[PDB]
């Protein structure tokens, strides 16, 4: 009797994040103002 | 005398999974008994 068993497994995982933020403000003689902006990006990957 | 404000927030999300599986089994039970021969005229043997 002869038995042969072979097993292989590969797991790969990847994650990327990227956040950007910006802002502005100012006022003269009470004529005020402000602004703000943002951006995001998240990418994941799982391979088995 | 006046103030104003505005906001805009937007978001998107996406996920995608692909799974593939495959299995195959092959069994062969070979129980011989022997071999039977017939004689061809080209052999030249008397039993033909």
């Amino acid at each position: 009797a002869h038995t042969m068993e072979t097993f292989s497994r590969s797991e790969n995982e990847t994650e990327v994040k990227q956040d950007v933020k910006a802002g502005l403000e100012g006022a003269v003689k009470g004529w005020g103002g402000g602004a703000t902006a943002g951006h995001g990006n998240t990418q994941g990957t799982i391979t088995t | 005398f006046i103030t104003a404000n505005s906001e805009y927030s937007e978001s998107s999300s996406f996920k995608n999974t692909e799974t593939e599986k495959s299995m195959y089994t092959s069994s062969r039970y070979l129980f011989p008994q022997g071999r039977i021969d017939f004689t061809t005229p080209d052999s030249g043997f008397d039993d033909v």
